Protein backbone atom coordinates (compact mmCIF):
# COMPACT_ATOMS: atom_id res chain seq x y z
CA UNK A 1 0.00 0.00 0.00
CA UNK A 2 1.87 3.28 -1.39
CA UNK A 3 1.24 6.60 0.06
CA UNK A 4 1.18 8.86 -3.31
CA UNK A 5 2.16 12.49 -3.58
CA UNK A 6 -1.99 14.28 -4.32
CA UNK A 7 -0.23 15.95 -6.92
CA UNK A 8 0.23 12.55 -8.57
CA UNK A 9 -3.08 10.91 -8.28
CA UNK A 10 -5.46 9.80 -11.27
CA UNK A 11 -8.45 11.33 -11.91
CA UNK A 12 -9.56 7.75 -11.10
CA UNK A 13 -7.50 7.65 -7.54
CA UNK A 14 -9.58 10.76 -6.78
CA UNK A 15 -12.63 9.63 -7.67
CA UNK A 16 -12.21 6.63 -5.25
CA UNK A 17 -11.02 8.43 -2.73
CA UNK A 18 -13.59 11.19 -2.25
CA UNK A 19 -16.17 8.77 -2.62
CA UNK A 20 -14.41 6.48 0.21
CA UNK A 21 -14.32 9.71 2.19
CA UNK A 22 -18.13 10.71 2.11
CA UNK A 23 -19.18 7.06 3.03
CA UNK A 24 -17.08 7.53 6.21
CA UNK A 25 -18.93 10.32 6.53
CA UNK A 26 -22.34 9.07 5.83
CA UNK A 27 -21.55 6.19 8.11
CA UNK A 28 -21.35 7.83 10.96
CA UNK A 29 -17.65 6.63 11.17
CA UNK A 30 -15.54 9.91 10.13
CA UNK A 31 -16.97 11.66 12.87
CA UNK A 32 -15.67 9.21 15.59
CA UNK A 33 -12.40 10.46 14.57
CA UNK A 34 -12.73 13.95 14.64
CA UNK A 35 -14.14 13.62 18.27
CA UNK A 36 -11.36 11.72 18.87
CA UNK A 37 -8.35 14.27 17.93
CA UNK A 38 -10.30 17.04 19.49
CA UNK A 39 -10.43 15.19 22.80
CA UNK A 40 -6.34 14.85 22.72
CA UNK A 41 -5.97 18.20 21.46
CA UNK A 42 -7.91 20.23 23.88
CA UNK A 43 -6.28 17.61 26.91
CA UNK A 44 -2.87 17.87 25.78
CA UNK A 45 -0.77 20.97 28.11
CA UNK A 46 2.57 21.57 27.95
CA UNK A 47 2.08 21.49 31.92
CA UNK A 48 0.88 17.87 32.11
CA UNK A 49 -0.03 14.53 30.62
CA UNK A 50 0.40 15.09 26.94
CA UNK A 51 0.08 12.50 24.17
CA UNK A 52 -0.97 13.67 20.80
CA UNK A 53 0.20 17.21 21.00
CA UNK A 54 3.23 19.52 22.10
CA UNK A 55 5.17 16.40 22.89
CA UNK A 56 7.56 13.84 21.20
CA UNK A 57 4.32 11.43 20.40
CA UNK A 58 3.22 13.88 18.24
CA UNK A 59 4.67 12.03 15.61
CA UNK A 60 3.98 8.52 16.27
CA UNK A 61 0.41 8.63 17.60
CA UNK A 62 -0.51 10.90 14.30
CA UNK A 63 0.93 7.99 12.73
CA UNK A 64 -1.05 5.43 14.16
CA UNK A 65 -4.25 7.86 14.11
CA UNK A 66 -3.61 8.43 10.08
CA UNK A 67 -3.33 4.44 10.02
CA UNK A 68 -7.04 3.87 11.76
CA UNK A 69 -8.38 6.36 8.92
CA UNK A 70 -6.77 4.69 6.06
CA UNK A 71 -7.73 1.77 7.29
CA UNK A 72 -11.46 3.11 7.32
CA UNK A 73 -11.12 4.19 4.12
CA UNK A 74 -9.68 0.65 3.27
CA UNK A 75 -12.83 -0.90 4.52
CA UNK A 76 -15.18 1.17 2.08
CA UNK A 77 -12.39 0.80 -1.10
CA UNK A 78 -9.58 -1.65 -0.30
CA UNK A 79 -7.75 0.52 -3.35
CA UNK A 80 -7.85 3.63 -1.24
CA UNK A 81 -4.81 5.09 0.27
CA UNK A 82 -3.53 7.95 2.15
CA UNK A 83 -1.91 10.74 0.21
CA UNK A 84 0.06 13.63 1.35
CA UNK A 85 0.10 17.19 0.31
CA UNK A 86 3.61 18.68 -0.18
CA UNK A 87 2.94 22.44 1.10
CA UNK A 88 6.34 23.17 0.73
CA UNK A 89 6.11 22.68 -3.01
CA UNK A 90 1.85 22.81 -3.66
CA UNK A 91 2.07 26.35 -2.51
CA UNK A 92 -0.54 28.06 -4.18
CA UNK A 93 -4.72 27.78 -4.39
CA UNK A 94 -4.15 26.86 -7.95
CA UNK A 95 -2.73 22.99 -6.37
CA UNK A 96 -4.55 19.88 -7.91
CA UNK A 97 -6.01 19.70 -4.29
CA UNK A 98 -7.82 22.33 -4.35
CA UNK A 99 -9.52 21.94 -7.54
CA UNK A 100 -13.22 20.99 -7.66
CA UNK A 101 -12.82 17.41 -8.41
CA UNK A 102 -10.47 16.76 -4.89
CA UNK A 103 -10.83 18.92 -1.95
CA UNK A 104 -12.69 22.22 -3.46
CA UNK A 105 -11.13 25.97 -2.86
CA UNK A 106 -11.17 28.20 -0.25
CA UNK A 107 -14.36 29.76 1.13
CA UNK A 108 -16.38 33.09 0.33
CA UNK A 109 -14.87 35.92 2.18
CA UNK A 110 -18.67 36.63 3.38
CA UNK A 111 -18.28 34.05 6.24
CA UNK A 112 -15.69 31.56 4.82
CA UNK A 113 -17.92 28.77 3.64
CA UNK A 114 -16.79 26.21 0.66
CA UNK A 115 -18.42 26.72 -2.13
CA UNK A 116 -17.21 24.23 -4.69
CA UNK A 117 -15.85 20.28 -4.12
CA UNK A 118 -17.41 17.48 -2.75
CA UNK A 119 -17.43 18.53 1.04
CA UNK A 120 -19.34 22.08 0.55
CA UNK A 121 -21.82 22.47 2.85
CA UNK A 122 -24.47 22.52 -0.08
CA UNK A 123 -23.89 19.19 -1.46
CA UNK A 124 -25.11 17.68 1.70
CA UNK A 125 -22.99 15.11 1.57
CA UNK A 126 -20.12 17.03 4.08
CA UNK A 127 -22.25 18.50 7.30
CA UNK A 128 -20.10 19.68 10.15
CA UNK A 129 -21.82 17.86 13.33
CA UNK A 130 -18.75 17.82 15.65
CA UNK A 131 -18.58 21.84 16.15
CA UNK A 132 -17.29 24.62 18.41
CA UNK A 133 -19.51 26.97 17.48
CA UNK A 134 -22.97 26.76 15.80
CA UNK A 135 -21.97 26.65 12.38
CA UNK A 136 -22.50 23.60 10.40
CA UNK A 137 -20.56 24.04 6.67
CA UNK A 138 -16.40 23.42 5.97
CA UNK A 139 -15.47 26.85 6.12
CA UNK A 140 -11.84 28.02 4.66
CA UNK A 141 -9.04 30.88 3.84
CA UNK A 142 -6.11 29.26 2.16
CA UNK A 143 -3.66 31.86 2.94
CA UNK A 144 -6.08 34.56 4.74
CA UNK A 145 -4.23 34.50 8.71
CA UNK A 146 -0.60 33.78 7.07
CA UNK A 147 1.42 34.73 4.71
CA UNK A 148 2.60 31.71 3.23
CA UNK A 149 3.37 28.10 4.20
CA UNK A 150 6.26 27.03 4.76
CA UNK A 151 8.92 26.67 1.76
CA UNK A 152 11.45 23.27 0.64
CA UNK A 153 14.27 25.54 2.14
CA UNK A 154 12.33 25.98 5.56
CA UNK A 155 11.90 22.29 5.71
CA UNK A 156 15.22 21.23 4.82
CA UNK A 157 15.91 23.56 7.94
CA UNK A 158 14.23 21.08 10.33
CA UNK A 159 15.06 18.19 8.49
CA UNK A 160 18.18 18.71 9.40
CA UNK A 161 17.83 19.27 13.33
CA UNK A 162 19.23 15.54 14.63
CA UNK A 163 17.88 15.79 17.71
CA UNK A 164 14.51 14.15 17.46
CA UNK A 165 13.12 15.99 20.76
CA UNK A 166 14.29 17.14 23.71
CA UNK A 167 13.48 17.97 27.68
CA UNK A 168 10.96 19.32 29.08
CA UNK A 169 9.93 17.69 25.88
CA UNK A 170 6.50 20.05 25.14
CA UNK A 171 6.45 23.37 23.20
CA UNK A 172 9.00 24.87 24.75
CA UNK A 173 11.60 21.99 23.28
CA UNK A 174 14.44 22.41 20.96
CA UNK A 175 15.20 19.60 18.52
CA UNK A 176 13.20 18.11 15.31
CA UNK A 177 10.18 17.05 16.50
CA UNK A 178 9.04 20.65 18.46
CA UNK A 179 9.80 22.79 15.00
CA UNK A 180 8.03 20.13 12.91
CA UNK A 181 5.49 20.33 14.69
CA UNK A 182 6.12 24.20 14.71
CA UNK A 183 5.60 25.39 18.16
CA UNK A 184 9.11 26.47 17.84
CA UNK A 185 11.39 27.47 14.69
CA UNK A 186 10.36 28.60 11.18
CA UNK A 187 7.15 26.70 12.30
CA UNK A 188 6.23 24.10 9.84
CA UNK A 189 2.57 21.74 11.01
CA UNK A 190 1.16 24.96 13.41
CA UNK A 191 1.37 27.12 10.13
CA UNK A 192 -0.13 24.96 7.76
CA UNK A 193 -3.29 24.57 10.01
CA UNK A 194 -3.32 28.51 10.11
CA UNK A 195 -2.98 29.01 6.63
CA UNK A 196 -5.90 26.81 5.45
CA UNK A 197 -7.97 28.62 7.70
CA UNK A 198 -11.77 27.65 8.86
CA UNK A 199 -11.66 24.49 11.17
CA UNK A 200 -8.30 23.49 9.94
CA UNK A 201 -7.18 26.33 12.46
CA UNK A 202 -9.26 25.31 15.02
CA UNK A 203 -9.67 22.43 17.83
CA UNK A 204 -11.87 20.26 15.59
CA UNK A 205 -9.58 20.40 12.21
CA UNK A 206 -10.29 17.02 10.97
CA UNK A 207 -13.52 18.79 9.84
CA UNK A 208 -11.53 19.04 6.67
CA UNK A 209 -10.50 16.17 4.51
CA UNK A 210 -7.05 17.63 4.12
CA UNK A 211 -6.32 17.54 7.73
CA UNK A 212 -5.24 13.79 6.55
CA UNK A 213 -3.34 15.24 3.53
CA UNK A 214 -1.60 17.28 5.53
CA UNK A 215 -0.44 15.06 8.37
CA UNK A 216 0.56 12.66 5.68
CA UNK A 217 3.59 14.96 4.87
CA UNK A 218 4.07 15.91 8.59
CA UNK A 219 4.62 12.37 8.62
CA UNK A 220 6.38 11.54 5.59
CA UNK A 221 8.74 14.44 7.11
CA UNK A 222 9.54 12.44 10.17
CA UNK A 223 10.22 9.24 8.01
CA UNK A 224 12.83 11.53 5.59
CA UNK A 225 14.31 12.97 8.77
CA UNK A 226 14.91 9.61 10.14
CA UNK A 227 16.67 8.63 6.83
CA UNK A 228 18.83 11.37 7.47
CA UNK A 229 19.47 10.50 10.82
CA UNK A 230 20.57 7.16 10.87
CA UNK A 231 22.36 7.69 14.23
CA UNK A 232 19.49 9.18 16.12
CA UNK A 233 16.22 8.24 16.74
CA UNK A 234 13.09 8.61 19.57
CA UNK A 235 12.93 10.04 22.60
CA UNK A 236 12.53 9.76 25.80
CA UNK A 237 13.78 6.33 26.47
CA UNK A 238 11.88 5.61 29.74
CA UNK A 239 10.41 6.89 32.73
CA UNK A 240 9.45 10.31 31.60
CA UNK A 241 6.43 11.50 33.31
CA UNK A 242 3.51 12.70 31.70
CA UNK A 243 5.64 12.17 28.28
CA UNK A 244 4.95 8.75 25.94
CA UNK A 245 8.30 6.82 26.06
CA UNK A 246 9.63 4.55 23.28
CA UNK A 247 8.15 2.19 25.02
CA UNK A 248 5.03 2.83 26.28
CA UNK A 249 1.20 2.69 25.09
CA UNK A 250 -0.44 5.37 23.73
CA UNK A 251 -4.03 6.48 24.63
CA UNK A 252 -6.61 5.69 23.08
CA UNK A 253 -5.40 2.28 22.08
CA UNK A 254 -3.41 1.56 24.70
CA UNK A 255 -1.79 -1.21 22.78
CA UNK A 256 0.61 0.62 19.99
CA UNK A 257 4.17 2.00 21.43
CA UNK A 258 6.11 4.52 19.56
CA UNK A 259 8.28 1.87 19.15
CA UNK A 260 6.39 -0.19 17.26
CA UNK A 261 5.75 2.82 14.88
CA UNK A 262 9.27 3.97 13.99
CA UNK A 263 8.98 1.88 10.76
CA UNK A 264 6.46 2.52 8.52
CA UNK A 265 6.82 0.05 5.88
CA UNK A 266 5.23 -2.41 7.92
CA UNK A 267 2.30 -0.86 7.18
CA UNK A 268 3.26 1.54 3.98
CA UNK A 269 5.18 3.14 1.59
CA UNK A 270 5.64 6.52 -0.41
CA UNK A 271 5.49 6.87 -4.02
CA UNK A 272 9.02 8.52 -3.39
CA UNK A 273 11.34 9.90 -0.81
CA UNK A 274 14.39 12.70 -0.49
CA UNK A 275 18.15 12.75 -1.65
CA UNK B 1 -0.35 36.35 36.38
CA UNK B 2 -3.01 37.25 33.43
CA UNK B 3 -4.84 40.42 34.07
CA UNK B 4 -8.53 40.00 33.95
CA UNK B 5 -10.96 41.98 31.83
CA UNK B 6 -14.74 42.56 30.58
CA UNK B 7 -15.39 44.39 27.52
CA UNK B 8 -17.61 44.64 24.50
CA UNK B 9 -15.70 43.19 21.38
CA UNK B 10 -17.14 43.74 17.93
CA UNK B 11 -20.61 43.32 19.53
CA UNK B 12 -19.89 40.72 21.72
CA UNK B 13 -19.10 40.92 25.41
CA UNK B 14 -15.46 39.05 26.04
CA UNK B 15 -14.29 38.54 29.22
CA UNK B 16 -12.15 36.04 31.60
CA UNK B 17 -10.39 35.91 34.64
CA UNK B 18 -8.79 33.42 36.77
CA UNK B 19 -9.58 29.66 37.76
CA UNK B 20 -5.61 28.50 35.36
CA UNK B 21 -7.35 30.84 33.46
CA UNK B 22 -10.84 31.05 32.09
CA UNK B 23 -12.69 33.02 29.23
CA UNK B 24 -15.86 33.41 27.57
CA UNK B 25 -17.40 35.05 24.61
CA UNK B 26 -21.07 36.37 25.12
CA UNK B 27 -21.61 33.94 28.49
CA UNK B 28 -20.16 31.03 26.74
CA UNK B 29 -16.90 29.45 27.81
CA UNK B 30 -14.38 29.52 25.57
CA UNK B 31 -11.87 27.18 25.92
CA UNK B 32 -8.16 28.63 26.10
CA UNK B 33 -4.48 27.42 26.81
CA UNK B 34 -1.87 28.50 27.68
CA UNK B 35 1.59 27.07 26.22
CA UNK B 36 4.90 26.91 28.53
CA UNK B 37 6.42 30.83 27.27
CA UNK B 38 3.12 32.21 28.58
CA UNK B 39 1.33 32.76 25.03
CA UNK B 40 -2.03 31.44 24.44
CA UNK B 41 -4.58 29.49 22.35
CA UNK B 42 -8.03 28.85 22.17
CA UNK B 43 -10.74 25.88 20.90
CA UNK B 44 -11.10 28.98 18.13
CA UNK B 45 -7.25 29.19 17.17
CA UNK B 46 -5.12 26.32 18.44
CA UNK B 47 -2.33 26.97 15.88
CA UNK B 48 -2.23 30.58 16.34
CA UNK B 49 -0.47 31.52 19.52
CA UNK B 50 -0.95 35.20 20.63
CA UNK B 51 0.39 37.09 24.21
CA UNK B 52 -2.83 37.16 26.30
CA UNK B 53 -6.15 35.52 27.07
CA UNK B 54 -7.30 38.72 26.16
CA UNK B 55 -5.52 38.69 22.68
CA UNK B 56 -6.70 35.01 22.40
CA UNK B 57 -10.62 36.17 23.14
CA UNK B 58 -10.39 38.55 20.57
CA UNK B 59 -9.16 36.25 17.93
CA UNK B 60 -12.51 34.15 18.61
CA UNK B 61 -14.67 37.14 18.49
CA UNK B 62 -13.06 37.05 15.24
CA UNK B 63 -13.08 34.00 13.10
CA UNK B 64 -16.34 33.32 15.02
CA UNK B 65 -18.44 35.94 12.71
CA UNK B 66 -21.15 36.61 14.98
CA UNK B 67 -21.49 32.68 15.70
CA UNK B 68 -22.19 32.19 18.91
CA UNK B 69 -19.40 29.25 21.05
CA UNK B 70 -21.13 25.59 22.02
CA UNK B 71 -21.11 24.73 25.69
CL1 LIG C 1 12.45 7.59 15.10
CL1 LIG D 1 9.04 4.17 1.98
NA1 LIG E 1 6.41 8.09 30.50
Amino acid sequence: TVRKNQATLTADEKRRFVAAVLELKRSGRYDEFVRTHNEFIMSDTDSGERTGHRSPSFLPWHRRFLLDFEQALQSVDSSVTLPYWDWSADRTVRASLWAPDFLGGTGRSTDGRVMDGPFAASTGNWPINVRVDSRTYLRRSLGGSVAELPTRAEVESVLAISAYDLPPYNSASEGFRNHLEGWRGVNLHNRVHVWVGGQMATGVSPNDPVFWLHHAYVDKLWAEWQRRHPDSAYVPTGGTPDVVDLNETMKPWNTVRPADLLDHTAYYTFDALEH
Amino acid sequence: APESFDEVYKGRRIQGRPAGYEVFVDGVQLHVMRNADGSWISVVSHYDPVPTPRAAARAAVDELQGAPLLP
